[PDB]
């Protein structure tokens, strides 16, 4: 992948996480569970939806072929009409097929980047209070309960609060 | 104690293609192209199509004696013409500017049949005998177009100058037809129309017409080596038509009040059945019920249809690459 | 002691759309589409347009007696025809291949009027009486096209075979006109042209023409139930025209030296005013003074214009997302 | 954002920095100020300008509709001309509108990436001689005067020079 | 002990352009556009083109006496017509629907010449004298089209009604030609065809034709002030043609069995040489031997050719930015 | 560059590495050498090849101009044919030229991202057992022989194996 996350340093997806495109899996004394990151997932849904609707809107005109007939002495204008109609048919077929291939590549990259950025968002808060395993997982040097976990997910994680505890356990 | 960052996976086997990679399985995607059709004709905006059945376009508006089923007023969302339709021009000859006539008729949604020139209009000549076995009715062997009158001389006389006029005082254009007969030999000419140079001349504010009979023996079609040159025109609102001939005139009898359509017009040449049903998109090869943006059924259609392309599939990825574990 | 990395913000409220997001405020952007016009006609490459005013194209080059203002030499960057122009074909009839004639004239930038056939050319007949109240001049009630001569018999005689010839020895093609008169009855025919079969035949190295009068009573237009069939042609450099008729001839009198344009030609049908001004881009609906790449004013124009599209706006982001603090 | 910098970990822009698209804000004993990174800004200006000029150049042809007329018996070729002219009109309207939407998305991503890369460029030189606050700001473990600041901006920052001073203050 | 991550560099100086940057040197790239041609005509699918040489299309299928080299059966992958070709219509006149005829011939791959109407078909008239110095053969000064017969009266008599018929019983359409002569004066008319109204009338199941001579003195071309109106038509399989005239008939003598092509047809107007060679793509300006996707040689071609564009170069980057050290 | 690697923090390319687009240069007691990363290079080759073949396939139709002639009284349909043929010529010339410019920009970015991701892949395994010089080079705090090197290249580098040795030498 272009951003190296999806099918990258995070080798695979989670079938267990069904409520979002991106999210978390946590482990602590209260057990383990999956949780979707609501903000990043919704931002992606709105963007992708906007893209689809935009593509549909730009494709919202139609070229209309006609049933008009031409006599034996109208071979030229008859063939003129055919080449025209086939002409626009080839243009729009090209426009549609190329756009789909291009946008699919870019859509997948978008998701890749979002996973990478979500990872970076967590790495940034945790700092040296956690150990980066390289697979998208962080092992805390301190006890992180459910509210500690939730603070990580919503960006309010308190690094100084757990610093010395992590400091002691790390070294 | 751990937290991991990751992404959605599911049991999707649906694939997309990208510029860089083919057959990529993704968690979510949308198909933009419609390849399914209902093989039939339905109503468009609750208006039924016109089935010409065993009659062609020529047979219908000329009033071929076997097309009496269609005869009179018609309203249509579009026109269906059957490929093997047998009832066209029965008495051999060319309907001039046929392709332009078809294009014009297609641009209409309604015709109203009225009598434009009653047989009383032609004073010193016979309107009784204009029949031929080339144009059989269902019940009788020798008939003629319901909208035309084949005019020959009274039993013993010489063909005089006949005149007719129609002032279009209504708000609608009038589609009318007429003809010029071309006997195979001078004998038939003299028999039917008498002797001397003959002419058929017609004119309006915007149109002039003049034709003389061209006598020659052409190959037999429907038992006839003679020919008729059929013509058509449109009398605009406010315009007047003057008819003047001293012979060989197939005269206009009935004509049509013509209502041109606001929308796109269509004439479908197909064997498909017309059923009792509604549709917003009608293709020559069937009905499309879809909200999809693209379609690969046919470029020929009427109503609100998706854009036609040659593609088999146009699937946009919406979700991400599907990598389920284990 | 600190250093921070960051990005520009400003007070811009200008927005753009992206595939992913609508209404994104950006610090810098450029509008590529021009929606503004000067509602008027100006000169193109310092060459003024030709205003036909109350005359139509037909009225102008046929030399309608009320179009004397336009009569003679003209140069134009393009042609402006007024929608309600009253002075066209005054004596009722059809100018044949009218649409091709308009297309040809449009491809020109200059015409030079000269006398192609002086009235002396037609030996045994009268050129004095070719007037009609259907074609009034401004000062007199009965006149005729300045470029044509309606030829009738001398007071008492029979219409003879008249002949005329013109050898085009110049380097320019010649646009000329002629006609065939069609009296409403045989009386008017015999009165004006005498008795016997009449013909109008014209020919060059590349052209043949032959027409006979077609007599019939058509609806009255400008007080006339008769008609003229008007014709036009182009005599190429080096070619010679031969005129031969024994009657019913509306003869070519004046013609035009025709200069075809290198550039794109245009005929604008509009009520817009022609003012004293210059322009590089002239639209049928106005002038565009812009360096922008796109335009949504009109697809019909002359000169160097931006590309026409249906879009309301085509704004490219150049700067970044505008996120000013606080 | 795709690169997560603009409206990302750097929450907002600087109205105070008026001389460039990307740059710095420094704080030391001599006070504080804004400075544009001249290299990255100019590279972006040249690229974006090249893009605009390229789009303008590719759009530099025009399809020309005509004023040609058609008689009552020329409905077919008349309608043929109309469908053609409308045909190319729809194609070019599509080409323009889609291109604008696509390029706008990509242009904004370009700026996002440039901010991210500029940040990375500074992070790389400073190493552990500074503290990363996560908002695009670095707090030095040593006194950084105006020439020290300028060396960071132009890439010549001397890490060994300030290492032990930073080392002492950090731990 | 060290490990470094890096990327390929080489000695490439080949450059590409991007939206953001021009003249970017890359390690690997592919040129998609072909600008090279072989300036000559070759065979297409091992079928040779037809060189008309010094004859034009008209001269060839009319059977101009100087085109005997081409006379008879022909097969072609495409047609090459030389720009200065001198042998066209020798006896002055217009070949009607010339452009449609050229389009039709172009859609063929083979013609087979046969005798459609032997001179025996025309009973009471002379087929011996149809020659003119306007149409010289190579060996003799006065000849005529090999496919036509100029029919005049027997030495002393009056021109009678002549008749001919051909039933097309084969599986191929038949391209045939005929004409109507127009003498410059009534003397030549009376001399050749005698006195009285003359006609040329022809008809099939789907076609009617009627023409009368139009007598007038037109400018001299190839020493002739008279004219012939040449006509063409296609007799469909199963159809029958009836010929009827009492004078002025240039009769059909030889015709062609016509084989329409499955593929795209082409007529190239060029001075380029036809050599002994094969090609899969033949352009009007030369041969293209390439697997490239695009081409800027010409939009006119036959066979499997790359897409024509105006571009000078279309080079895709495949490798990366080339930054060799030092 | 958009990902900041090619002509970025890795200033230039290696003429010495001829067997791949991306790879490594190592130094140890057995000497020095270049080696292409086979996986990333092959993935890029397949992708770029797919892109080229896809572009070629979408351009695999042709609009065909005709040699048809028009008389002096067919100026309108003659000019209609010309404008049509020129019309599609302008459309396809635009389609080709714009696509090439767009794809070239994106292709180069692809390579840039791949170099960046390869760098990240190595940085991730080595951790603090190596020193990041900022130019794409890592100096080991431990002796790394040929098999140690190869383990880095193929992703199987053993961090705990060399940890204390690196630990001692680093501090
Ligand atoms: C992101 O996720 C975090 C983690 O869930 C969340 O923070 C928690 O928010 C809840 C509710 O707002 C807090 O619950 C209240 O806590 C107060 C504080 O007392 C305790 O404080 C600390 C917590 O660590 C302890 O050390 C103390 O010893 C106390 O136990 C407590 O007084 C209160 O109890 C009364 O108040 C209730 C009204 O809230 C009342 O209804 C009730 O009857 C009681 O009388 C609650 O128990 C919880 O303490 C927070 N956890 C931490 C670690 O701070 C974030 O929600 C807030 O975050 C702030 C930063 C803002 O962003 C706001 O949106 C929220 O208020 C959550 N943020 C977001 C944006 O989602
Ligand atoms: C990136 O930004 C940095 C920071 O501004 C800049 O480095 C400074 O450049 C200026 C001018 O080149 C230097 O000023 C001269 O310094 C010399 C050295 O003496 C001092 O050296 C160190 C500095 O830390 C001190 O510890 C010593 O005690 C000395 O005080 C000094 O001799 C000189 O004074 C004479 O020379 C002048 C001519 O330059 C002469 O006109 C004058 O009359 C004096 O006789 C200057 O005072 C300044 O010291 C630099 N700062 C540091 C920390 O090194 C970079 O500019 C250079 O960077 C090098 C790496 C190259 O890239 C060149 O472009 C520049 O020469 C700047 N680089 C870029 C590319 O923009
Ligand atoms: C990525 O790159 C690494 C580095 O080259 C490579 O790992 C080496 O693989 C080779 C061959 O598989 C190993 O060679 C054998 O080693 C065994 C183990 O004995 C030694 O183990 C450690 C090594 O550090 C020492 O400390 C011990 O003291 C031993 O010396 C050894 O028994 C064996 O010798 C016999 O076995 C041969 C069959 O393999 C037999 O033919 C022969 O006659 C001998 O009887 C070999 O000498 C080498 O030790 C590995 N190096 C390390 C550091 O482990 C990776 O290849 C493997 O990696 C594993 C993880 C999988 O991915 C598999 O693909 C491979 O088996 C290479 N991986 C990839 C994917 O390319
Ligand atoms: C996925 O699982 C669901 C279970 O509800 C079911 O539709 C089917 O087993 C799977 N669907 C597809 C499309 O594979
Ligand atoms: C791959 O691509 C083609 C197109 O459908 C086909 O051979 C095959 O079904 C696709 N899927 C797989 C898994 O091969
Ligand atoms: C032509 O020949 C066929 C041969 O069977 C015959 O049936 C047909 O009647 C002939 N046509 C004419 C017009 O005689
Ligand atoms: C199209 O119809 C399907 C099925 O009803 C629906 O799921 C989908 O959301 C529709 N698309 C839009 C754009 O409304
Ligand atoms: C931005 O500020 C300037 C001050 O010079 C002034 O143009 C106006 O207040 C603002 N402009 C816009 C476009 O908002
Ligand atoms: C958002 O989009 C539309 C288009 O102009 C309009 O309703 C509105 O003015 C735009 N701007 C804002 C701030 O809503
Ligand atoms: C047709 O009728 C109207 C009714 O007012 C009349 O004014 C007009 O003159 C009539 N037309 C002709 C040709 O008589
Ligand atoms: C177009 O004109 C405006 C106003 O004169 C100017 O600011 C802009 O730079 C011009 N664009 C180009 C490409 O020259
Ligand atoms: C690169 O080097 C090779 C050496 O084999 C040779 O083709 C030439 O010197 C260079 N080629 C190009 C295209 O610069
Ligand atoms: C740069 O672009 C143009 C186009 O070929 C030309 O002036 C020049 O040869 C190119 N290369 C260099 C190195 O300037
Ligand atoms: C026209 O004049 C030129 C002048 O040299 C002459 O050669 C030519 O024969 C003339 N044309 C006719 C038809 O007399
Ligand atoms: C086109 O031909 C060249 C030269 O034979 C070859 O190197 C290239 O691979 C070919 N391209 C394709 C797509 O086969």
């Amino acid at each position: 992948g272009i951003f190296g996350a999806i099918a990258g340093f995070i080798e695979g997806g989670w079938t267990g996480m069904i409520d979002g495109w991106y999210g978390y899996h946590h482990e602590n004394s209260q057990g383990s569970g999956y949780a979707a990151d609501r903000e990043s997932t919704q931002k992606a849904i709105d963007g992708i939806t906007n893209k689809v609707n935009s593509i549909i809107n730009k494709m919202n005109t139609q070229f209309e072929a006609v049933d008009h007939e031409f006599s034996n002495l109208e071979r030229r204008i008859g063939n003129l009409n055919k080449r025209m109609e086939d002409g626009f048919l080839d243009v729009w077929t090209y426009n549609a097929e190329l756009l789909v291939l291009l946008e699919n590549e870019r859509t997948l990259d978008l998701h890749d980047a979002n996973v990478k950025n979500l990872y970076e968002k967590v790495k940034s808060q945790l700092r040296d209070n956690a150990n980066d395993l390289g697979n998208g997982c962080f092992e805390f040097w301190h006890k992180c309960d459910n509210e500690c976990m939730e603070s990580v997910k919503n960006g309010t994680y308190d690094y100084p609060k757990y610093q010395k505890e992590s400091k002691l356990n790390r070294q | 104690d751990k937290i991991c960052i990751g992404y959605h996976a599911n049991n999707s086997t649906t694939q997309v293609d990208t510029l860089l990679e083919k057959n990529v399985t993704v968690t979510h995607s949308v198909e933009l192209l419609e390849n399914q059709k209902e093989k039939r004709f339905c109503k468009i905006m609750n208006k039924a199509p016109l089935d010409l059945k065993d009659c062609t376009i020529e047979g219908w508006i000329l009033g071929n004696p076997k097309c009496d089923l269609l005869l009179g007023d018609q309203s249509w969302s579009y026109i269906v013409e059957r490929p093997n339709a047998q009832n066209g021009i029965c008495y051999p000859g060319v309907l001039n500017e046929l392709e332009e006539l078809k294009a014009f008729i297609g641009s209409g949604e309604r015709v109203e049949r009225f009598e434009m020139f009653p047989k009383s209009t032609w004073a010193g000549v016979d309107t009784s005998r204009g029949v031929t076995n080339a144009c059989p009715s269902y019940t009788i062997d020798s008939s003629f177009y319901r909208n035309l009158v084949w005019i020959v001389k009274t039993d013993s006389a010489t063909y005089p100058v006949i005149k007719g006029t129609y002032n279009n005082t209504g708000t609608q254009p009038i589609l009318y037809f007429w003809g010029v007969h071309h006997p195979l030999d001078t004998t038939v000419q003299d028999n039917l129309y008498g002797s001397g140079d003959k002419y058929v001349r017609m004119g309006t504010e915007s149109m002039n017409f003049a034709k003389s009979p061209e006598i020659a023996a052409r190959p037999a079609v429907n038992g006839q080596r003679s020919r008729i040159d059929y013509y058509w025109s449109v009398l605009r609102p406010g315009e007047t038509l003057n008819v003047e001939s001293n012979g060989n005139l197939i005269a206009p009898w009935y004509a049509y009040k013509f209502v041109s359509t606001n929308k796109k017009g269509a004439v479908f040449k197909s064997d498909l059945p017309i059923e009792n049903c509604d549709a917003t998109c009608q293709t020559i090869t069937g009905v499309l019920r879809t909200n999809k943006t693209f379609q690969n059924v046919s470029p020929l259609w009427i109503g609100e249809c998706p854009k036609y392309v040659k593609s088999e599939s146009l699937r946009l990825a919406t979700g991400l690459r599907n990598v389920p574990q284990i």
